[PDB]
């Protein structure tokens, strides 16, 4: 008939996937810490030891 | 000049708390690798609380031609003796 209707909404909260921000600032948080392990590391090699 | 008793004696207190050899070990006849048991691997430690105790950077350039204790004596010596500059100030 016309009228009738049953409209539910399913709770897909879990189900995401991240945009171009979340992945520019995901993948600049791995370069620059190890840029500075790196770093840390020539800073440490100043006692003439390899 | 430092003497040999004395430089004995401070070596000793570094070997015994590196790796636990007693002193009564170290004599100017000993191996560091056949007679007493330490690897490289604790002669860099000792290397480096040497230089954490009295100022002394011996490089690793030097830290493979000491053999026995006579030669760490012998290397101590000359190089106290050909340089004036040992402050020696605690």
């Amino acid at each position: 008939p016309q009228g009738l209707s049953v409209s539910a909404e399913i709770d897909t909260r879990f189900t995401t996937h991240p945009t171009a921000l979340k992945l520019a600032a995901m993948l600049l948080a791995i370069v620059s810490t190890v840029i500075a392990l790196l770093a840390l590391w020539r800073l440490d090699r100043l006692d003439g030891r390899r | 000049a430092a003497t040999q008793e004395e430089i004995i004696a401070g070596l000793a207190e570094i070997i015994e708390e590196v790796t636990g050899i007693e002193p009564s070990e170290v004599t100017p006849e000993k191996s560091f690798v056949d007679d007493l048991d330490i690897d490289s691997l604790s002669m860099v430690e000792i290397a480096v609380q040497t230089e954490d105790k009295y100022g002394v950077k011996i490089p690793d350039e030097d830290l493979a031609g000491l053999r026995t204790v006579g030669d760490v004596v012998a290397y101590i010596q000359k190089l106290e003796e050909e340089n004036p500059e040992a402050a020696a100030a605690l």
